[PDB]
């Protein structure tokens, strides 16, 4: 999947390595990335890869109750992961479905 | 299919037989070298042999090939250049390695090595790492860089420890055996080539009839006649190629088999081809000298006694011949015999193993013992 | 002071009377289950030198699950 | 440190270093060739 | 699926015959594979097979 791996590259490398092509063509940077196929097809092995050459952490999210003490200990809120996003940012926040 | 030629040693083999002084002029071998540097553009390759061999420098012809070196260069440094600024790190990585791999490819040790580091530097794939580290082991092995190839082979088993890619620990076997037979460590060089002769992918280096013959070669001078018997004499794929070569088969079946004389025209013409070969040249008297030695030893372990004139009957040589150059070895210490001359009569003893190994000892000390003295000098004073 | 790594209150089965008395035998049938527990726990526990050779990675854990009985 | 001045000065392999390849003689091909021509 | 969240919607099909050759050859790189393997062989008869 090589096209694939240049259109994650793209949204993703780009975007927090090369902040400055989007600016010059006037465009927001991307911010969203949504991975359609069959299970087993390597959606989280090309998240977890371009999250690893571009050095963002990878930060999965499965609303697992066993790690809602490591997001926060009174975690009524999902948007508490974006404390910890922002402290290891550049950050690649994953769900899987 | 295996890793790329870009440090082609078929180029290093040829080099090495126009170094030769029965080769060096070699109109075959001559050509075909420079096909080679006119094919891939070996600017900086072809003035350096052609100052260490003394050749006349064809100037129009290094003149074309320094401009299309420069073109070249010039261009992938802009494709780098771009790479840096518009793409990513892989693009960046990628322009880089090319940048490598033509400094490989137009035989630039030094520059081709600087690169090398750099794309290491800034490489984030294991992979992609073992591939480096690959290439800078085959120049190890084009300029034989001991330093180098025992560098990168200790970085390619900590890359492989992790990963556990077993297709690049086969690769590594193969490089570290070739190492071993460049530095005459036939027990070790056998070892790995038996391990790697039903995986051999490694066609970078040699194709698989010539590490056949190599693996058959190392396999007699060092292991024993069971662990020979086993490993070699029946491995299905060693037969295979074995019965595609119609020679090495017959000198390993000869000496297995005890067909003697025989042994010893195989171990002629093997004689002539090792002193041809790059790899085995600086060690082809030694393998020489061992097999018939390892002959000797086989022929006089099974009998308390043996006429020299059965000794010559038996190896088609001289009595005299025979006779002398048993004495030699006697006196070298590698057989276990001795020989009466008044009534020619070979006749053999069982030293205890003991002593071997004390011998062993106090050679493997005194050298040890010698290091390290030589390194108190160094510090107390 | 630093205690020998024996001390635990789970105490291992006493071999001698503690061990079961099921066999292979009296299970019969569910040939496949009884080949990949072996291939899991018992193989890897004598053969981890295969394993590593032929490339493969011994598993820890296998779940045996199913349906009740 | 010193040069060693006093005397004066003539103008100027990872295996084990063994005294038995310095043997003068011709190839084992070229020994076995006339011990079988003679033969 | 508003046009204006998702930024990018790649598409992972199943693997071609190719990128199960390529998966295969990855996926083989970390074992001993006996000289000579049509992994293409392979590839050809696992059809419709995800990574
Ligand atoms: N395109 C691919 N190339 C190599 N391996 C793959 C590919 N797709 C899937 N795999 C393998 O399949 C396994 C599971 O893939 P996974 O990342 O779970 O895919 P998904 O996220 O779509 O479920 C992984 O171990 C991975 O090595």
């Amino acid at each position: 999947l090589d096209k694939q791996i240049k259109e994650i590259k793209e949204v993703i490398e780009l975007p927090v390595k090369h902040p400055e092509l989007f600016e010059a063509l006037g465009i927001a940077q991307p911010k969203g990335v949504l991975l359609y196929g069959p299970p087993g097809t390597g959606k989280t092995l090309l998240a977890r890869a371009v999250a690893h050459h571009t050095d963002c952490t990878f930060i999965r999210v499965s609303g697992s109750e066993l790690v809602q003490k490591f997001i926060g200990e009174g975690a009524r809120m999902v948007r508490e992961l974006f404390v910890m996003a922002r402290e290891h940012a550049p950050s690649i926040i994953f769900m899987d479905e | 299919e295996g890793l790329p030629k870009n440090p082609d040693l078929r180029i290093a083999q040829l080099r090495f037989l126009l170094s030769l002084p029965e080769h060096r002029g070699d109109a075959a071998v001559r050509d075909e070298l420079m096909a080679a540097v006119r094919d891939n553009n070996m600017a900086p390759y072809y003035e350096a042999l052609c100052k260490s061999l003394d050749w006349q420098i064809d100037v129009d012809l290094l003149n074309k090939m320094k401009k299309a070196n420069e073109d070249e260069l010039k261009r992938l440094d802009e494709e780098l250049e771009d790479a840096e600024k518009n793409l990513g790190e892989s693009e960046i990585r990628d322009a880089m390695m090319a940048k490598a791999e033509y400094l490989c490819r137009i035989g630039d040790k030094e520059g081709a090595l600087t690169a090398f580091r750099k794309t290491y530097d800034k490489t984030v794939a294991l992979g992609h790492r073992l591939d480096i580290v690959f290439y800078l082991l085959r120049i190890g092995l084009f300029y034989m860089d001991n330093d180098l190839i025992t560098r990168n082979t200790e970085k390619a088993k900590s890359l492989i420890e992790e990963g556990g890619d077993w297709d690049r620990r086969n690769r590594l076997k193969v490089y570290q055996g070739l190492y071993c037979v460049a530095i005459r460590d036939f027990k070790q060089a056998a070892e790995l080539f038996l391990d790697t002769v039903s995986t051999f992918t490694s066609y970078e280096l040699m194709d698989y009839k010539t590490f056949v013959t190599y693996t058959v070669y190392v396999s007699m001078i060092a292991l024993e006649r069971p662990d020979l018997r086993e490993k070699v004499i029946k491995g299905a794929e060693i037969l295979e190629v074995l019965h595609s070569l119609p020679a090495v088969r017959q000198y390993l079946f000869s000496l297995y088999e005890c067909r003697y004389s025989v042994f010893f025209q195989s171990l002629a013409v093997v004689e002539q081809e090792m002193k041809k070969d790059w790899l085995f040249a600086p060690h082809y008297r030694y393998y020489v000298r061992e097999m018939r030695i390892h002959a000797y030893s086989q022929l006089l372990e099974s009998y308390r006694s043996l006429t020299l004139g059965y000794m010559a009957e038996a190896f088609g040589v001289g009595v005299e011949f025979i006779d002398q150059e048993l004495s030699r070895f006697i006196a070298a210490g590698r057989l276990h015999c001795k020989i009466d001359k008044v009534n020619e009569i070979v006749e053999t003893n069982r030293p205890d193993s003991k002593n071997w190994q004390y011998q062993e000892t106090i050679k493997k000390g005194d050298l040890l013992l010698n290091r390290v003295q030589k390194l108190s000098r160094v510090i107390n004073m | 002071d630093v205690l020998p790594p024996e001390a635990d209150s789970s105490i291992m089965m006493l071999t001698s009377d503690q061990k079961p008395d099921v066999m292979y035998a009296d299970i019969g049938g569910m040939d496949i289950q009884k080949q990949e527990v072996r291939e899991a726990v018992e193989l890897p526990l004598t053969h981890f030198e295969l394993y590593k050779q032929i490339g493969i990675d011994p598993p820890r854990g296998v779940l045996m699950y199913g349906p009740p009985g | 440190d010193d040069e060693f001045e006093e005397f004066p000065a003539e103008d100027w392999h990872v295996w084990e270093d063994n005294w038995d390849d310095d043997n003068v003689e011709d190839d084992f091909s070229n020994q076995l060739r006339a011990e079988l021509e003679k033969h | 699926l508003r046009p204006g969240r998702i930024d990018r919607k790649i598409e992972f099909p199943p693997p071609n015959e190719e990128a199960r050759l390529d998966i295969l050859k990855i996926h083989s790189r970390k074992m001993n594979l006996t000289r000579g393997i049509n992994l293409r062989k392979i590839a050809e008869l696992m059809p419709g097979a995800s990574g």
